[PDB]
Parts: C-alpha cells; sequence; structure tokens
C-alpha cells in the first residue's frame, strides 16, 4: 500500500542541488513506484509521466529519466502498457519539441503492440504520427525507409491501396540512395504488391518477374513470385505486352512445377479457353483479384 | 574586386552618402563592364550579399536593389538570377515578420520575448544545417508559435531552422545594473542553462546543451581571454579539457550599459572531362549541321554518363564556337561549318 | 529570478516543400521509376530545370523535339542538373 | 564618452516614471550629446512614441520636426525608412485621418528639401494605397499624377510599382480598355527587381484580359505566374488565382494536371479548390456523368463568380466532342441513335455537332 510515495515526488522539486543527486532521486523513486502491479502502479506511472513534463525540472535529467522508463518499461500486461502509453503520448503533446526522440521511441512500440493485436486500422495512424520530416531532429535514410514500409505494409493489410501507394511513394522518393541491401528487395516485393492491389496487372507481373531473379531472396519465395507473376499476367488485358509478358513465362523451365501450366499452353499459343477450364484456377486467386 | 564594391554598399554610419553613391556604383560599374571572368566576381558577388543580408543589415536595400538592376543590364535576367531571389526573400520576411507581429499581438497577447524571423529559401541562400542543439525551454514556446502560424499561413513547407546564424540579448542580473547582452545563440544557450544551477564542467554542458565539441570549445573560447576580465582563469589562451571545473565569477564590473560579447563575428577563424565533353560537341554535330542549344545540350547529356553540370556545355560550347568550329537569325541555333 | 533572460531573439530559418516531385505531368508515372516508354522497349534518369520542375529524360526530350516550352510554367525550357 | 551614448539605455531603462520624467530624461540625452548620431534618433524616437501614448500632440509635432530634420545624414537610409515606416504605422493603427495627413504631407515637405529618392517614393507610395483603402478617386489620381511626373530605363521598379497602383484603381474603376493599354505598357519593363506582390498584381490583370480576349497560352502563363507570385508574399488571393489557372488549362485542351506542379499540389485538398480538382480531374480521362455530376453538386459555391459561368459553354462541348471522336473511331457505318444514347443527348443536338466536327 505505497501509494503515497508518488506524492513524495513533489519533495524532491524543492531541492536546490542541481547535480547528479536529482537524478539518482527520481531512477530510484522509479525503481520504487515500478514494483507494484495494481491500478495503483498505472496511477503511479501516471503522476510519474505528468511530473515529468513539468518545467521545473531540467530538461536533461527528465530526458534521461523518460528515455530509460521507456527502455525499461513495456514489462506489463498489455492493457496497462496501452493505456500508460496513450496517457505519456497525450501528456508529452505540449513539449514535442523538448521531447521529441524519446516520443518517436514510444509511438513505434504502441505499433508493435497493435502489431500483435491484430489490429492494421490503428496501427498506421499510430506510426503516422511520428514526425519523421518535419521536426528540428531529423532520422537517417534507413529508418525513414523502415517506417515508411512499415506503414505501407500495414495499410496494405487493411484494404486501403490508396494511402499505401501515397506511402510507397514517399519510400520511394528516398529509397534511390541507399546503404541496406534488404531493404531494397522489401520495398520491391512492397511496390510490386502495392502495384498488384491498384489492378495494374501487366506492371506487377512484370515487377514479380524482375524479382524473382534475384539471388538474395529464397528459392521457395521465388517460386511464389513466378506463380504471383504468372497469375497477374493471366488476369492482365489483352494486347501485346501481356503476349510478350506470356512468352517470357513460358521460355522458363519453372513454370511447369506452377498449378497454372496448362492455362499457360492454352493462351500463349492463342487458343480459345473453355469456360469450365477456369472452374478450378479461381479458386487460388486471391482473395482482392476476385 | 567585388571586395572594394562590397565595402563601398556595407553600412559604416558616416559612410552614408548621396546620388554620389550612384554616381560611383556606375562607375564601379564602368570598370566592370570590360572584366573577363565574370563568374568569380558573380560567386563573390553572391557570398558578399548573403553575408550582408542573412546576418544583420546592410546600409540601406536602395543601393542594393540598384546594384543588382545594373548588372542585370548587359549580363541578362538569367545570368543575375539568385540575388534578385535573395532580395525577393528579404522582403517576404520582413512581411512575415510583420504579420506575425500583428498575429502575436492579436491572440494571446502575452510576448516574453521578441521574436525576429529571416525566412530564407532552400536553393538561392548558401545553406547549411545546424547543431540540432536543445533549445532551452524559455524560447520553445516562441518556436512554436511561430511554427503554428506559419503552417496556418502557408501549406505544405516545413521549417528549417538554423539556430547558428541569429542574434539575441540577455538582461544579466549578476549585481546592479542589468547589463543587456548581445550572444548568438550558443552564447544564449550556455548562459540560460548555467542560470539554473552553479558551476557545471565541461562536461556538463556538452550534456545538457548538446553543442557540438568544436563549436562548444569556440563558444567558451569567449566569455573570457579578451581583456581579461569578462571570467578569470588561470589558464590563458586556449586551455579547455574533459572535466574542467569552471563557474561565472559572481560579479561583472565591465564599465559600459550595452554589452556585446558576440564577437565570434570579429574573431571567426578537368581537361580529360574537358576533352570529352569537345568531342561529343563535335560528334554531335558533321551529321545534324542546324541544331538548337537546348537540342544540343540534351543530346550531349543523352552521349554522356556522368552528370556533368550545364556550366560545363555552356562554357565548351562558347570555347569551341571560338575556334570557329561552328558559327551562329536566330540566337539558338548553330551551324555546322567546318 | 532568472540570471538571464531572454528578451529578444532573432533566429535565422528557412522553408522548403515537404513532398517535392512524385509524378512526371508528361507521363503520369513516377518520377523515378521509369519513363513509360522505357517500360514497354524493355540507365536513364531525371532531368530538372530552371524551374526545379524534374520532369523524365526520354519524356522532356520528347516534349521538347515538337516545342520548345516547359509543360507547366509554359516557361522557355532552359537544362540544369541531370 | 561612452557614459553619453550608454545613458540613454539607463534612462529608457528608468521608463518606470515617463510622465514628466522621461521627457526631461532624454531632453539632457539631447542637450549633453552635440554629436551627431544615432543615438540621439533614438532619443528623439523613444520620446516621440512616450509623448504620442500621452497625447499632448504639439510637443509631439515638435519632436517631429527634429526627427525630420534628424533625417538628413548620420543615421542610415535603412534605419531611417524603417522609423519613419514604423512611427506611420504605430498612429495609423489608431485612426484619426487628419493628424495623417499632416503626417504625410510634413514627411513629403521634408524629403522634398532633402534628397527625395526611393524614400519619399515610398512614402508618396503608402499615402496613396492609404487614399485607396478609402476607394476615393481624387485624391488618389492627384497623389498619382504627382508621383508619374516625379518618375518621368534603369528605374523600372518605379514604373512597375506606379502601373501595379494604376491598375489596381482601374480593376475597382471598371476600365478594361484602361487596364489592357496599362498592362500592355508594363509589358515592356525587362529590368526590375519588384515585390512579388507587385508582379502578381500586374499579371493577375493580364490573365483576366487574356481570358476576356480569347487567348489561352498567355492567359495561362500569366495565370501561373500570378499564382507563382501570390503565394510567397502570403496572400489571400491565391485560391481565386489557382481556379483561374484552373479553369484556362481546361480552356486550353490540357492533356497535362495542373496539380502535378510542386507549388500548386499542396493546395489541391483546400475546400475551396476541391471542386475544380474535381472537374479537372473529370476532365482528363473523359467523363462526362462524373464532369456532370461534379457540376450538378457543386452548382451553388463555383457558379457564382462571372468568370467560370460565362466558360462553362466552352466546356461540356470539348468533352463531348473528344468523347465522339475516340467512339467513332473503330467503326466505319454508326447509328446516329446510338450515338445520342452514349452521349446522352438528343439527337439533334448530335446532328449539330457532328455536322460543327465535319465542318
Ligand atoms: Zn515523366
Ligand atoms: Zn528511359
Ligand atoms: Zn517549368
Amino acid at each position: 500500500m505505497a501509494a503515497a510515495v508518488r506524492q513524495d515526488l513533489a519533495q524532491l522539486m524543492n531541492s536546490s542541488g542541481s547535480h547528479k543527486d536529482l537524478a539518482g532521486k527520481y531512477r530510484q523513486i522509479l525503481e520504487k513506484a515500478i514494483q507494484l502491479s495494481g491500478a495503483e502502479q498505472l496511477e503511479a506511472l501516471k503522476a510519474f509521466v505528468e511530473a515529468m513534463v513539468n518545467e521545473n525540472v531540467s530538461l536533461v535529467i527528465s530526458r534521461q529519466l523518460l528515455t530509460d522508463f521507456c527502455t525499461h518499461l513495456p514489462n506489463l500486461p498489455d492493457s496497462t502498457a496501452k493505456e500508460i502509453y496513450h496517457f505519456t503520448l497525450e501528456k508529452i503533446q505540449p513539449r514535442v519539441i523538448s521531447f521529441e526522440e524519446q516520443v518517436a521511441s514510444i509511438r513505434q512500440h504502441l505499433a508493435s503492440i497493435y502489431e500483435k493485436e491484430e489490429d492494421w486500422r490503428n496501427a498506421a495512424q499510430v506510426l503516422v504520427g511520428i514526425p519523421l520530416e518535419t521536426g528540428q531532429k531529423q532520422y537517417n535514410v534507413d529508418y525513414k525507409l523502415e517506417t515508411y514500409l512499415k506503414i505501407a505494409r500495414l495499410y496494405l493489410e487493411d484494404d486501403d491501396p490508396v494511402q499505401a501507394e501515397a506511402y510507397i511513394n514517399r519510400a520511394s522518393l528516398l529509397q534511390n540512395e541507399s546503404t541496406n541491401e534488404q531493404l531494397q528487395i522489401h520495398y520491391k516485393v512492397c511496390y510490386a504488391r502495392v502495384l498488384d492491389y491498384r489492378r495494374k496487372f501487366i506492371e506487377a507481373a512484370q515487377r514479380y518477374n524482375e524479382l524473382s531473379y534475384k539471388t538474395i531472396v529464397h528459392e521457395s519465395e521465388r517460386l511464389e513470385a513466378l506463380k504471383h507473376a504468372l497469375h497477374c499476367t493471366i488476369l492482365a488485358s489483352a494486347g501485346q505486352q501481356r503476349s510478350r509478358m506470356l512468352a517470357t513465362l513460358f521460355k522458363d523451365e519453372r513454370c511447369q512445377q506452377l498449378a497454372a501450366y496448362g492455362i499457360l499452353e492454352k493462351m500463349y499459343l492463342d487458343r480459345i479457353i473453355r469456360g469450365n477450364q477456369l472452374q478450378e484456377f479461381a479458386a487460388m486467386l486471391m482473395p482482392h483479384q476476385k | 574586386i567585388a571586395k572594394h564594391v562590397d565595402s563601398k554598399l556595407r553600412a559604416g554610419n558616416k559612410e552614408a552618402t548621396d546620388e554620389e553613391l550612384e554616381r560611383t556604383l556606375d562607375k564601379i560599374m564602368i570598370l566592370f563592364r570590360f572584366i573577363h571572368g565574370k563568374d568569380v566576381f558573380e560567386a563573390f558577388y553572391k557570398k558578399d550579399l548573403a553575408k550582408r543580408l542573412l546576418v544583420g543589415k546592410s546600409a540601406s536595400v536602395d543601393a542594393e536593389k540598384s546594384m543588382l538592376s545594373k548588372l542585370k543590364h548587359e549580363c541578362g535576367a538569367a545570368f543575375t538570377s539568385k540575388l534578385e531571389g535573395m532580395f525577393k526573400d528579404m522582403e517576404l520576411s520582413k512581411d512575415i515578420m510583420v504579420h506575425f507581429k500583428q498575429h502575436m499581438q492579436n491572440q494571446s497577447d502575452s510576448g516574453p520575448i521578441d521574436l525576429t524571423v529571416n525566412i530564407l529559401t532552400m536553393g538561392y541562400w548558401p545553406t547549411y544545417t545546424p547543431m540540432e542543439v536543445h533549445l532551452t525551454p524559455e524560447m520553445i514556446k516562441l518556436q512554436e508559435v511561430f511554427k503554428a502560424f506559419y503552417l496556418g499561413k502557408h501549406s505544405g513547407r516545413k521549417l528549417q531552422w538554423q539556430t547558428t546564424l541569429g542574434h539575441a540579448v540577455l538582461k544579466a542580473e549578476f549585481k546592479e545594473g542589468k547589463k543587456e547582452f548581445q550572444v548568438s545563440l550558443f552564447q544564449t544557450l550556455v548562459l540560460l542553462m548555467f542560470n539554473e544551477g552553479d558551476g557545471f564542467s565541461f562536461e556538463e554542458i556538452k550534456m545538457a546543451t548538446g553543442i557540438e565539441d568544436s563549436e562548444l570549445r569556440r563558444t567558451l573560447q569567449s566569455l573570457a581571454c579578451g581583456k581579461a576580465r569578462v571570467l578569470i582563469k588561470s589558464p590563458k589562451g586556449k586551455e579547455v579539457e574533459d572535466g574542467d571545473k569552471f563557474i561565472f565569477n559572481g560579479e561583472f564590473k565591465h564599465k559600459l550599459f550595452r554589452i556585446k560579447i558576440n564577437q565570434i563575428q570579429m574573431k571567426e577563424t578537368f581537361q580529360d572531362r574537358q576533352y570529352q565533353i569537345d568531342a561529343a560537341i563535335v560528334r554531335i554535330m558533321k551529321m545534324r549541321k542546324t541544331l538548337g542549344h537546348n537540342l544540343l545540350v540534351s543530346e550531349l547529356y543523352n552521349q554522356l554518363k556522368f552528370p556533368v553540370k550545364p556550366g560545363d556545355l555552356k562554357k565548351r560550347i562558347e570555347s569551341l564556337i571560338d575556334r570557329d568550329y561552328m558559327e551562329r537569325d536566330n540566337p539558338n541555333q548553330y551551324h555546322y561549318v567546318a | 529570478k532568472k540570471r538571464f533572460e531572454v528578451k529578444k531573439w532573432n533566429a535565422v530559418a528557412l522553408w522548403a516543400w515537404d513532398i517535392v516531385v512524385d509524378n512526371c505531368a508528361i507521363c503520369r508515372n513516377h518520377i523515378m521509376d521509369l519513363c513509360i516508354e522505357c517500360q514497354a522497349n524493355q540507365e536513364c534518369t531525371v532531368a530538372w530545370g530552371v524551374c526545379n520542375h524534374a520532369f523524365h529524360f526520354h519524356c522532356i526530350s520528347r516534349w521538347l523535339k515538337t516545342r520548345q516550352v516547359c509543360p507547366l510554367d509554359n516557361r522557355e525550357w532552359e537544362f540544369q542538373k541531370y | 564618452n561612452v557614459d553619453l551614448e550608454n545613458q540613454y539605455y539607463n534612462s529608457k531603462a528608468l521608463k518606470e516614471d515617463d510622465p514628466k520624467a522621461a521627457l526631461s530624461s532624454f531632453q539632457k540625452v539631447l542637450e549633453l550629446e552635440g554629436e551627431k548620431g544615432e543615438w540621439g534618433f533614438k532619443a528623439l524616437k523613444q520620446m516621440i512614441k512616450i509623448n504620442f501614448k500621452l497625447t499632448n500632440f504639439p510637443e509631439m509635432m515638435n519632436r517631429y520636426k527634429q526627427l525630420l530634420t534628424y533625417i538628413r545624414s548620420a543615421v542610415t537610409r535603412n534605419y531611417s525608412e524603417k522609423s519613419i515606416n514604423s512611427i506611420l504605422d504605430y498612429i495609423s493603427t489608431s485612426k484619426q485621418m487628419d493628424l495623417l495627413q499632416e503626417f504625410y504631407e510634413t514627411t513629403l515637405e521634408a524629403l522634398k528639401d532633402a534628397k527625395n529618392d526611393r524614400l519619399w517614393f515610398k512614402t508618396n507610395t503608402k499615402l496613396g494605397k492609404l487614399y485607396l483603402e478609402r476607394e476615393e478617386y481624387g485624391k488618389l489620381q492627384k497623389i498619382l499624377r504627382q508621383l508619374h511626373q516625379s518618375c518621368q530605363l534603369k528605374k523600372g521598379t518605379q514604373l512597375l510599382e506606379i502601373y501595379a497602383l494604376e491598375i489596381q484603381m482601374y480593376t475597382a474603376q471598371k476600365n478594361n480598355k484602361k487596364l489592357k493599354a496599362l498592362y500592355e505598357q508594363s509589358l515592356h519593363i525587362k529590368s526590375a527587381i519588384p515585390h512579388p506582390l507587385i508582379m502578381g498584381v500586374i499579371r493577375e490583370c493580364g490573365g483576366k484580359m487574356h481570358l476576356r480576349e480569347g487567348e489561352f497560352e498567355k492567359a495561362h502563363t500569366d495565370f501561373f505566374e500570378a499564382f507563382k507570385n501570390y503565394d510567397e508574399s502570403g496572400s489571400p488571393r491565391r485560391t481565386t488565382c489557382l481556379k483561374y489557372l484552373v479553369l484556362a488549362n481546361m480552356l486550353m485542351k490540357s492533356g497535362i494536371n495542373p496539380f502535378d506542379s510542386q507549388e500548386a499540389k499542396p493546395y489541391k485538398n483546400d475546400p475551396e479548390i476541391l471542386a475544380m480538382t474535381n472537374l479537372v480531374s473529370a476532365y482528363q480521362n473523359n467523363d462526362i456523368t462524373e464532369f456532370e455530376k461534379i457540376l450538378k453538386t457543386n452548382h451553388s459555391n463555383i457558379m457564382d463568380d462571372p468568370f467560370i459561368r460565362e466558360h462553362i459553354e466552352e466546356l461540356l462541348r470539348n468533352i463531348r466532342t473528344q468523347v465522339l471522336i475516340k467512339l467513332i473511331k473503330p467503326y466505319t457505318r454508326i447509328h446516329i441513335p446510338f450515338i445520342s444514347k452514349e452521349l446522352n443527348i438528343d439527337v439533334a443536338d448530335v446532328e449539330s455537332l457532328l455536322v460543327q466536327c465535319i465542318l
């Protein structure tokens, strides 16, 4: 029943000895407060968050306390962690400039929770709140690319192709110059998925075919990409580019193991396909392709 | 050579003059019109204009735009380019500051500090990223308020602040006499963060303020040394190491009620490519005999892999047309002429 | 009472575009993916201008082949950067 | 002598006793100083502001006279112009136009006594703008004539400013021919460094005149220049300029989305521009049904000004012509009622459109 200890924090503010003593007192009071488990603990964290934003405490000590509190923080049940995450996110709003980077980290953690809570709607909104571009503090290229790819994937899983396309365009605006290797492959995968979702089937098939020749990617994912390219080029609008792509896939010996080889045979030679033939081909199509 | 006209255009109190200043400016242009190598003069004048307008104020914008207009003649509208942009940026900064003052006086009129912004354009000015130093909480409110106001006025612009090219005034309260300081951002931050507490070590300054080590060393080089009375220290000249115990003396007997320690401004610290371009120009010709200038530039850009700047294109075209390799009646077309 | 208090503060800032370029006005495709005909035919990069509009290179050359006018601002097109 | 200049600071520091003590303190600031310098300029001003705060017009009038004879030399032209503009604005914020008029008259006469130059030019320009605020024409016209005589080339800024003022007056006086003549005259100046507000003002009128006459390429160029120069200077006219640019682009046969430019993309979601954005997106990628739906839904917000309504007849006909051309392309002998069904118009309109297209 150590509820009053948070009020003791006020008595820490009266000290005028501006040195490591205040940092140690804050660290030890945080250590004492985190030992609780009930709603008293939730009130404790709350009070701590609403006291950290106070202007009386110096910027450096408050920043250090906030950052180590966040870095040790998330070891609680998910519900209380989400509640306190929302509380601190809405509380640090008046002083975002002085508490920028910390807030960013917190937001990322919140998105992580929505990754395991099966919520692709609010996860994108939470990840958007991070000021990647605006702000006196700028991040590296890799962080921006990873955040944009995560947002694009999250929006894609929510059946919102417009926002996914916008954020993949934002990512590609800076993807050209980068040092990471797997990030380029992930960006190509996300762009191909976005093009597939936007019903640009021939471009998606071209991107998937180009992706299938990559050596870093695993063989199983290569076969999956080839299957996706075949499905996209079968659904693509009839024409000359589609026929050229069909010939290109036909000249590949890996199409035999694919389940849609017969349709490829009947389409490459320009033969009319009966209605009953596509009875089983439409079963393997993606839900958004029907 | 442009240093003379920069000093003549600089603010100098008694240097203030009359229409004969315009006559002397015309005389300077008379000496300039027959001088070759205009690129160096233009670059030096751009640097001088940036120095005069970005930090501090010049003698008068009158003669400034008069000189810009005079250089527009005999050179071309596209040749001047940037300087007109700097002038327009200064005008926009003045207008935006007036509007922000009106807005601040209108709603929640408190005015803790007097902000003065000088918003510039990314391209024209010789910009440079700041140290990303953490600003003390007294000036964060005005930064947020002006950012909100600018976003409300202009949509989708984003402000890229520079905390290395500004000034401020601090009302010192050491003892009797409010010695109004005039400091740069680094010194403002150091003094303000030292205000809460006493005797912070150099590593404490690095942690609390976040200035880069070299810039912080340069800043703490001042506030002492000169006149050996701003701060009394046993070492002289330069001696600063990690863990140094330094504290401002609790008295300031500087014998003038106008303190300016922002003295940092005073104590401030192809042949192969040209051959390839000429060969490309020749190869584009002896084929397309009559060709436009933009078409020729695009053709050379297509035929080359490395980027190359358009200035190289223009200078090589001029050099090789000087050698009677082409001839110039449209002014944007070239015949082969061998 | 503050030993140092800020009375006035003159700061120098900059403005930019939070989103510079997304599509070529000519081909309506992405700026940095491919120049539409380059996709059907099969590196080529963007070509800026004095007005800083940054079309493609094949697209701007095709436009210049007919008329020497910038598509958007309708000014004289002078090449800059590559 | 550092005491003399810095004692203004410690006399402005004991500014708690403004009445009968600040006046005396700055009075002895003047009397203890003989060197013509900026510090006396600061003194005058300070007491001018303090005195005008506590009424007492004649003393501040005399202090005006002292300041105006102080503007001859010593202080920089930039600071003197800034102080004159600041004092004029800080009084004009309280109206009381008669003492403002004597203010402007004294500035004009004093700057006539000294060199006039751009300082007197801009003082008279500000007086003309103040007259324009009242929309009265006689005083504005006479001030404009005085200004034009003073101007009457290496000084194109002055001509551009006076032409902008003339265009601003005549756009309220409703004189189309005068506006066209003034725009044609101002087209000659090519070596000026003006404020972007002036450039936008002189370009918007030219774009409107081109739109009225029938030209569309020059109208589009002028409207783009006006919008670009109106954005920067803040301005609350950027919108209508963007709407006019969109309309001119649509009347240009377009083929290129005007919202793909970096200078107009952020405004594509403005509440006053959304209807025009939808109209443009419907125009290209021909869709008559979507165009009609947008026109009917937004029939009360954009169908008010007499500039889009009069050009809506040119539209709804180019789009129909393009749809007809793209529809009759693969056929060789096509029924006319089929075309009427496709275009959602009666047979007579289809026949008239076909006859006009063939002719
Ligand atoms: Zn393009
Ligand atoms: Zn290409
Ligand atoms: Zn352009």
